[PDB]
């Protein structure tokens, strides 16, 4: 019905066809041919009305992001962020419906943020990342998609603040999976001793020594010994040296109170 | 890979007719209503005599091109294969069908 | 441009060439309406698209900037916006993307040149990203001004190494650059499982062999695991590598010679292997002759099968 009325140049009749045919909710092939019709007719106010309905026929990001590729083709900055504001609020308020996946919402946040970086406003592009990660703490891809922007567009301390957390989670999920890989323990502790000095810094050294029996193992407890010693210390030393020690206790009693703690750790 | 579904092929042939229609309007540029009845519910649309002829000629010409494309494909299909013994054209036709199944 | 550069100043040469490069409001529509326009729409409007225009414009800027620019100067601020406009217009060739990142590293803007590699790799297809990841990972580990944390350099490898082997490239160097730098900053032999992944991706024999030499320096407990995993034309080469490991640290080697000869056809190189294992001793030409006897009998059995 269309291409005949196209061939007659009756543009009001295909428009009345399209309005009826898009009222029956037919599918993505129809609306895409209908937004391609109004591009042919140059009716920019009419095609903006279509995507208003088209996201409400097909709520999914490749229909929202198709409407942002429309606006960013035209460079109208005032309309483009208004589309962006409507897209991210709709995901927020309709959160409980669970109709946009974790990979699906990462594309909206990134394509919002990389657009704002091109608009030279890094502070809004940075601020929405913190709101999106607090609104969705569940999705890791938004947290990962929040790193690649800072690598592109943020200052070097802010990357180093964020690069430490991703190394924290990935080192944690390998150590939960792989039981005894002691070369990753010697980096995971030094990931935390370098860039995470906190109560977690002491706690992981407890948790690493919890996992700590091989020759490949007992040198890691020596590292956590020195991590504790550099900063009780004799108390954990006697609990660990209980693996077995008659000659050691005779060596302990001669050089513990007489000489130091370093002499006490020398028996271990 | 796969075949093309009748929704996509309807869209692609829709686009091809749009591109061809656009090139007709471009070539016409280079070379240079609705009334409803009161008595009945019948509706009347004012049309130019052109673009009705142009649509009818185009549909005939597209039918001619597809007819001669298939006819030349008929010519190739009965001149290519001659290995297997047959009896008629319909034998070779059906045994081309068994070769397509392999 | 070229006649005016000799007669008049380069500022005059910019100004006549600045008028070429106005990016008006929207390059996506103008590029498409020009391509769809059947010779009616002039190329005066889509003149910004031309790479040749941009490269020789930039080459005037990069020649006119002083050797010490340090971002206070107008011209270094001018050539950076003219370089960034090429990336935003997306018409940047990969040799031109290196010329801008090289440009920032000479003028001590090293930490912004990592942004330059970061923006462009996404845009390019692999088989070209491999040449940008060499120049990006090398500045991260070798250049003296780049003070990046060792968990940040390890991010740059295992973001690349995972991404770049996913599309499928041999990646012989990146494995070694993630292998070589691990001693200069961290200093433990985690190198093996970092380099085992080169041998077992999902050339490769030349990555597996040099490192199984390296743990015989450190400790034989992590050598012998590789000798097992090394064997699981190319298969025959892996068997030969296993025999060499046995010689470094003999019955397991001879049985391995059997396992390799039974891995595949020809097997004379394996005979050279067992002969090498026999020769290595400073005991009786009895087990050796028995070995050649067993190999000859196996060859006779193969002839019977044929």
């Amino acid at each position: 019905y269309l291409i005949v009325e196209e061939s007659l140049n009756n543009v009001e009749i295909v428009r009345s066809l399209y309005t009826k045919w898009c009222s029956l909710e037919p599918g993505v092939n129809a609306w895409n041919s209908f937004v391609d019709f109004e591009i042919r007719q140059k009716n920019w106010n009419g095609v903006r009305e279509i995507y208003s309905k088209y996201v409400m026929a097909h709520p999914q990001m490749q229909t929202w992001l198709k409407w942002v590729r429309f606006e960013n083709r035209h460079g109208n900055t005032e309309f483009t962020r208004s589309v962006y504001s409507l897209a991210i609020d709709t995901v927020a308020n309709l959160q409980n419906l669970q109709i946009w996946s974790d990979m699906e919402v990462a594309k909206l946040v990134n394509s919002f943020a990389h657009w704002e970086a091109a608009q030279q406003e890094y502070e809004r592009s940075s601020a929405l990342y913190q709101i999106a990660i607090e609104k969705w703490p569940s999705n890791q891809l938004l947290k990962a998609g929040l790193l690649d922007f800072e690598k592109q567009f943020g200052d070097i301390n802010s990357i180093e603040e964020t690069i430490s957390y991703k190394r924290k989670m990935e080192y944690e999920t390998i150590l939960s999976n792989n039981a005894y890989d002691y070369d990753t323990w010697w980096l995971y502790l030094d990931l935390i001793s370098e860039s995470f000095p906190k109560q977690i810094m002491q706690t992981f050294e407890k948790a690493i020594v919890d996992s700590r029996k091989e020759l490949s193992k007992n040198v890691q407890w020596k590292r956590y010994i020195y991590l504790w010693m550099r900063y009780v210390e004799l108390e954990l030393e006697n609990s660990l040296l209980e693996e077995e020690f008659q000659r050691l206790i005779d060596d302990i009693i001669p050089h513990k109170h007489f000489t130091k703690i370093w002499l006490m750790y020398a028996k271990f | 890979r796969g075949g093309i579904s009748y929704d996509q092929l309807a869209k692609l042939s829709y686009e091809k007719t749009l591109r061809n229609l656009a090139t007709q309007t471009q070539n016409s540029s280079k070379q240079d209503k609705v009334q409803k009845d009161t008595k009945t519910g019948k509706i009347t649309i004012a049309d130019d005599d052109k673009l009705v002829n142009k649509l009818a000629v185009s549909l005939q010409s597209e039918s001619k091109k597809r007819y001669e494309a298939r006819k030349r494909q008929m010519q190739n299909a009965k001149t290519l294969y001659g290995v297997e013994s047959f009896i008629n054209d319909k034998n070779k036709q059906f045994n081309e069908k068994l070769s397509r199944e392999s | 441009a070229d006649r005016e550069l000799d007669k008049e100043g380069v500022e005059r040469a910019f100004s006549i060439l600045e008028d070429a490069l106005h990016v008006p409001t929207n390059p996506e529509i103008l590029l498409e309406k020009y391509k769809n326009g059947h010779r009616k729409i002039p190329a005066q409007t889509v003149l910004f698209n031309s790479l040749r225009i941009w490269s020789k414009y930039i080459d005037y800027l990069e020649a006119y900037c002083p050797k010490d620019a340090n971002s206070s100067d107008k011209i270094f601020n001018k050539t950076k916006m003219a370089y960034n406009t090429v990336i935003d217009l997306r018409l940047i060739t990969p040799a031109m993307a290196e010329n801008f990142a090289l440009f920032l590293q000479n003028h001590y803007e090293v930490m912004e040149s990592f942004q330059v590699y970061e923006k462009t790799i996404p845009l390019f297809p692999p088989e070209i990203q491999y040449e940008l990841w060499i120049e990006y990972l090398e500045v991260a580990t070798s250049h003296q001004l780049s003070s990046l944390s060792p968990e940040h350099i390890r991010f740059l490898f295992e973001k690349a190494l995972k991404n770049l082997c996913s599309n499928g490239i041999d990646c012989k160097t990146i494995f070694i650059a993630y292998s070589v730098f691990e001693e200069r900053i961290s200093g433990l032999i985690s190198k093996s499982i970092e380099i085992l992944r080169r041998g077992a991706v999902i050339r490769l024999q030349l990555w597996r062999m040099c490192i199984s030499k390296a743990e015989s320096t450190l400790g034989p407990s992590v050598t012998r695991e590789l000798y097992q995993e090394c064997i699981q034309k190319a298969v025959e080469f892996v068997i030969k590598f296993s025999d060499f490991e046995s010689s470094i640290g003999a019955r397991e080697i001879l049985a391995y010679g059997a396992k390799l000869l039974p891995p595949s056809n020809t097997e004379l190189w394996d005979s050279f292997e067992i002969f090498e294992l026999k020769h290595g001793d400073k005991t009786y030409k009895d087990m050796l002759k028995m070995k050649k006897v067993l190999e000859s009998n196996m060859l006779i059995d193969s002839a019977s099968v044929s």
